[PDB]
């Protein structure tokens, strides 16, 4: 139900330093 | 190197 | 994980550590996927070539960790293993094909900041991420280098490569439950999972909904970080009617 949301940073709306990295290899 | 872990889960 | 970099305190909280009670090392990644099933490789608890062969009192699951070597007191969770579950079809004597194993926790784990669990992909899933080039992300607490040892998790970002490329990587042969990562030698960036991170996550964010998804577990490769190899990790989705067949069977 919250799989894959993690506590301290999806759920505060905080990003890690690198997960950027990954969003900008998916182009769909 | 690993340092001891309690004994509880051993 | 070699030329990775350390990861932030939470950043995989689904990452599980297996523990070896005695002696006490590494064994292996792993991934929590509920609060009691643990994900693995199959190559981590059975692999008759180099005579492993483990039971579930061989060994302890380490959760929440970021530290290697420390007992990281009132944040790491150290749960016992009710019962290994191997894919009945893994191919141990050839390639590693089916490389999966589900562990089911004596206890469940309490979710807390640094303890949380991965998704695992459904099929739409695995279509829109499962492309050639998109990213994941490995983490564990393995070697720094194919010929030391790192004080803190570690993480890479690899992408997922081409399948030609990958079966022209090597001679195994290898089948449509593996995928490769990393990157070519013209890339220049550089990394990979090595000896210790065996069973851990390969893991994607989806955009569509902020979710995390466990596409890949760590599997085989030849050598660490050598250009022109790749390292291979089993399809999670393509096991799914496997994990589920197992969770729905034997889960509570
Ligand atoms: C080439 C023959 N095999 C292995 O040597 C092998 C057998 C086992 C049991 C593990 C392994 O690689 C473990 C290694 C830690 N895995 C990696 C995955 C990604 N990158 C580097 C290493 C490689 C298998 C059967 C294909
Ligand atoms: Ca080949
Ligand atoms: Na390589």
């Amino acid at each position: 139900a919250d799989c894959g949301l993690r506590p301290l940073f999806e759920k505060k709306s905080l990003e890690d330093k690198t997960e950027r990295e990954l969003l900008e290899s998916y182009i769909d | 190197d690993f340092e001891e872990i309690p004994e509880e889960y051993l | 994980i070699v030329e990775g970099s350390d990861a932030e305190i939470g950043m995989s909280p689904w990452q599980v550590m297996l523990f070896r009670k005695s002696p006490q090392e590494l064994l292996c990644g792993a991934s929590l996927i509920s609060d009691r099933w643990v994900l693995t490789a199959a190559h981590c608890l059975l692999y008759p070539p180099w005579d492993k062969n483990f039971t579930e009192n061989d060994l302890l699951v380490r959760i929440g960790k970021h530290s290697r070597t420390r007992y990281e007191r009132n944040i790491e969770k150290i749960s016992m293993l009710e019962k290994i579950y191997i894919h009945p079809r893994y191919n141990w004597r050839e390639n590693l094909d089916r490389d999966i194993a589900l562990m089911k926790l004596k206890k469940p784990v309490a979710f807390s900041d640094y303890i949380h669990p991965v998704c695992l992909p459904d099929r739409e899933t695995a279509a829109s991420l499962l492309q050639a080039g998109y990213k994941g992300r490995v983490t564990g607490w393995g070697n720094l280098k194919e010929t030391g040892q790192p004080s803190v998790l570690q993480v890479v970002n690899l992408p997922i490569v081409e399948r030609p490329v990958c079966k022209d990587s090597t001679r195994i042969r290898i089948t449509d439950n593996m995928f490769c990562a990393g990157y070519k030698p013209d890339e220049g960036k550089r990394g990979d999972a090595c000896e210790g991170d065996s069973g851990g996550p390969f893991v994607m964010k989806s955009p569509f909904n902020n979710r995390w998804y466990q596409m890949g577990i760590v599997s085989w490769g030849e050598g660490c970080d050598r250009d022109g190899k790749y390292g291979f990790y089993t399809h999670v989705f393509r096991l799914k009617k496997w994990i589920q067949k197992v969770i729905d069977q034997f889960g509570e």
